[PDB]
Parts: C-alpha cells; structure tokens; sequence
C-alpha cells in the first residue's frame, strides 16, 4: 500500500508510521522537505513575475493601439485572459498554500482553485486550436468566397469557453472530482485514482480523446495544410525572394508551435496513460508535479511564442515600454 | 498569400 485515502483527497504517502495528515488540515512535510515546498513557492513566484506582466501588457497595448483590435487577434486576447486565470486562479493560490505546506483553503477552496486553474488552461488550449483553424481557413482558403469577419471571431472565442466549461465543470457535479495533487498544495482533476463514485475512468478517457487527441489532430491537420499551401505557393513563385522568406518563416513558426504544444500537454497525457494502463503502482508527489510544471509554464512561453514573436504586438509593446520610440 | 500571412501574424 503506497498512499493514504480520505473523503476528498489522496495523499501519495503510506500511513504505515501514522504521520500522514489531511492536506486540508496540517503541513505535508513528510512527503517533501520544507525546502522543496519553498522551491515550489519560488517557482510560482517566477511564473507570476513573468506571466503577469507579459499577459497583462498584451491586454494593455491592445487598449492603446487601434491596429491590434482586428478579429483575427481576438483569440490572442482570449489567450492572454486565459493565462491570467492561470496566474490568479492557480499560481497565486499555490504560492500562498505552499508557504503553509498544505492546502489551507479546504475542500471548497479546492474546487474553486481547481475550476479556475483548469478553466484557464483549457481556454488557453482551445484558443491554440481555434487560432490554427482560423489561420487554415484564411490562408488555405478551403471555402468558396469566404471572408473571415467579426462574428466568426466571436464564435471562435465562445467555442473555447464552451469547450473549457465542458472540461472544468463536470468535476464539480460528480463526473471525476477536484483533489489536491502532488505535494498537496494545488488542486486539479483526479486523473490517477480509480474513484468509482465519480466515474473517474470514463472522464479520463473523455479528457484524453476530446481534450488532447482531437486538439492534436486539428492542430496538425490545419498547420500541415498551411505549411503545404505556403510551400506550394513559393515553389510556383520562385522569382519572389520575399515569398521564399515567408515560406521559411512559416515553417519555423509552425515547428515551434507544435513542439510547444507537445511540451505542454504530452507529459500530462503520457502520465495519465501510464497510470491508466498500469493501474496499481507507486506514483510519488514530486513525480506528479512534473506534468504540472510543464503545463503551467505555458502561461509564460505561449505569449512569448504567440504574442511577443508576432511583429504587430511586439512593435506596439516596444513602443509602449519605451515611452514612444519605434 | 503574403497579405493573408501578415493578417494572421505569421510573416
Ligand atoms: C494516519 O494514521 C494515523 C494513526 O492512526 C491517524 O491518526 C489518528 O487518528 C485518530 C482518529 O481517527 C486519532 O484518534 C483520536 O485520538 C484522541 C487522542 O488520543 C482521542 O481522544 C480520540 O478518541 C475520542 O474520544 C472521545 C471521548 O469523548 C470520543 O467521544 C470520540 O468518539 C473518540 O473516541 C481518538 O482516539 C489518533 O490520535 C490519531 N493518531 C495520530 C498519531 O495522529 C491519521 O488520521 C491517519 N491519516 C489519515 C489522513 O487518515
Ligand atoms: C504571502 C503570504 C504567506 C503567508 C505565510 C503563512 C505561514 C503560515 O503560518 C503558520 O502559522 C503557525 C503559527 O506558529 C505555524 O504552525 C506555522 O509554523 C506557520 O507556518
Ligand atoms: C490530457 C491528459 C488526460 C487528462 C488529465 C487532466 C489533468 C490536468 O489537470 C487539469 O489541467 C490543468 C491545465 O489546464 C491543470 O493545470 C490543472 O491543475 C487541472 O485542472
Ligand atoms: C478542423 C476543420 C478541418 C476539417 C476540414 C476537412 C477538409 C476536407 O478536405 C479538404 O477540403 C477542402 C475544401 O475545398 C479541399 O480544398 C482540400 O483539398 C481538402 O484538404
Ligand atoms: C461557403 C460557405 C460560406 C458561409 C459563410 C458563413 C456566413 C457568414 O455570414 C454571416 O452573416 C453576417 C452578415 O453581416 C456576417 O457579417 C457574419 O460574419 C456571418 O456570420
Ligand atoms: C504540423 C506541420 C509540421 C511541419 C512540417 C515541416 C516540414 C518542412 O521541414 C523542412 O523545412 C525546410 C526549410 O523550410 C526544407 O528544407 C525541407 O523541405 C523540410 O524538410
Ligand atoms: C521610457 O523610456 C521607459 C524606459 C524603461 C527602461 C527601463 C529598463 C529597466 C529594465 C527593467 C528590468 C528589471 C527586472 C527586475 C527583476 C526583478
């Protein structure tokens, strides 16, 4: 026996010695040293100090620069708002709780923190899907005489909200559940214990298929088509050095985007798959925070890739931060 | 294709 079970939790540490306590009631210094809880807090501090300015600045320059308020940019605004739900739903909470060594807000605060942090990351995830569907529709021109307007952009944002609610709300009404994960300082979906009263197994399947595989297929199809269309256009227009440059830039950005998506979600999907197929094995607290580390750092590196590496946003940000220079 | 690439933020 490798863990300790409670009504609303699973502590990944055996109670053979009798030292295990409810992660809602007492510190968990028996599954990690205090200095590791301090390093957890230090990491949350890093993600706040970087993730908040980068994502807030994205909203701010959009308010100050008229040319940013285009429909194809709406979804990037959505990305920045979603990353802020991650910053204040999860990161700040986990900074606070880690300094106590346990989840001081109780089962209720566990559902709040789990709902808003999972909602933030799922809005961000489906924003990357919708961004690719749109780029594919606009560049590859799969439809006859279709012009992408403001109402399509709003439809795309609402679709991300609905898809993220379809992931974050069921654990509040009895399909899966929210419990403290890893070092017991942050709450997330229970994708690792076979809690049958909330039907965890079928929810993890539904998560794996609908919120990982389908986003993976759509992103790969849409950008595969986009790279193919751009390479086809450049091959048929080799007298244009700019078009050859565009082809190289699009291919480089597409590689960065799909690699960044894999770095963000493949560890969560891999660990969940391994736990699913090897049901009945020891999975420690710090090992469980590895896929959390990868997914949460995307609140910093997604806006670097999708905002700061975008010519228009970078120009306006530099202008805003340097008071008025180019 | 170039104008569409600029619109979507890829070039
Ligand atoms: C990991 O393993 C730990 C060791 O078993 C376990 O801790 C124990 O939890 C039990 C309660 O479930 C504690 O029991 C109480 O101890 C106090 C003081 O010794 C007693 O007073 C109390 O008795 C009560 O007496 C009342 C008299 O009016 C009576 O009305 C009440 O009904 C009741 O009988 C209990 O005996 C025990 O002390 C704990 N031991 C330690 C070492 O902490 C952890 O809960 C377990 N961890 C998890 C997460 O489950
Ligand atoms: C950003 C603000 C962080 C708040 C730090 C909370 C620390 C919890 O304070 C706790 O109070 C008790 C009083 O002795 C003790 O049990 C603990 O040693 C102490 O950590
Ligand atoms: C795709 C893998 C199968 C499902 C595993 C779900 C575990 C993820 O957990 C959830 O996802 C969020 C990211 O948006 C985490 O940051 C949150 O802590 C949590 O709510
Ligand atoms: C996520 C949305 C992507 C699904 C779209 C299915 C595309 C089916 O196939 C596509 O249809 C286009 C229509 O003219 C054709 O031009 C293309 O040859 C073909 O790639
Ligand atoms: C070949 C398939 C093309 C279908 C086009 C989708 C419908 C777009 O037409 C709709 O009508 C509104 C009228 O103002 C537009 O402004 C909206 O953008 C749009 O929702
Ligand atoms: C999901 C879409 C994945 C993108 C596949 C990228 C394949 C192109 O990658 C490489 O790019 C080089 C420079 O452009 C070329 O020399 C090669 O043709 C090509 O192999
Ligand atoms: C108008 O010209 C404003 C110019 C601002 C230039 C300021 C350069 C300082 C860079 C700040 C980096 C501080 C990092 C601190 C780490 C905690």
């Amino acid at each position: 026996m490798n863990g300790t079970e409670g009504p609303n939790f699973y502590v990944p540490f055996s109670n053979k010695t009798g030292v295990v306590r409810s992660p809602f009631e007492a510190p968990q210094y028996y599954l990690a040293e205090p200095w590791q809880f301090s390093m957890l807090a230090a990491y949350m501090f890093l993600l706040i100090m970087l993730g908040f300015p980068i994502n807030f600045l994205t909203l701010y320059v959009t308010v100050q620069h008229k040319k940013l308020r285009t429909p194809l940019n709406y979804i990037l605004l959505n990305l920045a708002v979603a990353d802020l739900f991650m910053v204040f739903g999860g990161f700040t909470t986990t900074l606070y709780t880690s300094l106590h060594g346990y989840f001081v807000f109780g089962p209720t605060g566990c559902n709040l923190e789990g709902f808003f942090a999972t909602l933030g990351g799922e809005i961000a995830l489906w924003s990357l899907v919708v961004l690719a569907i749109e780029r594919y529709v606009v560049v590859c021109k799969p439809m006859s005489n279709f012009r992408f307007g403001e109402n399509h952009a709003i439809m795309g944002v609402a679709f991300t909200w609905v898809m993220a609610l379809a992931c974050a709300a069921p654990p509040l009404v009895g399909w899966s559940r929210y419990i403290p994960e890893g070092m017991q300082c942050s709450c997330g979906i229970d994708y690792y214990t076979p809690h049958e009263e909330t039907n965890n197994e079928s929810f993890v399947i539904y998560m794996f298929v609908v919120h990982f595989i389908i986003p993976l297929i759509v992103i790969f199809f849409c950008y595969g088509q986009l790279v193919f269309t751009v390479k086809e256009a450049a091959a048929q227009q080799q007298e244009s050095a700019t078009t050859q440059k565009a082809e190289k830039e699009v291919t480089r950005m597409v590689i960065i985007m799909v690699i960044a998506f894999l770095i963000c979600w493949l560890p969560y999907a891999g660990v969940a798959f391994y736990i699913f197929t090897h049901q009945g094995s020891d999975f420690g607290p710090i090992f469980m925070t590895i896929p959390a580390f990868f997914a949460k750092t995307s609140a910093v590196y997604n806006p670097v890739i999708y905002i700061m590496m975008n010519k228009q946003f970078r120009n306006c940000m530099v202008t805003t931060l340097c008071c008025g220079k180019n | 294709i170039l104008e569409n690439l600029k619109d979507v933020g890829l070039f």
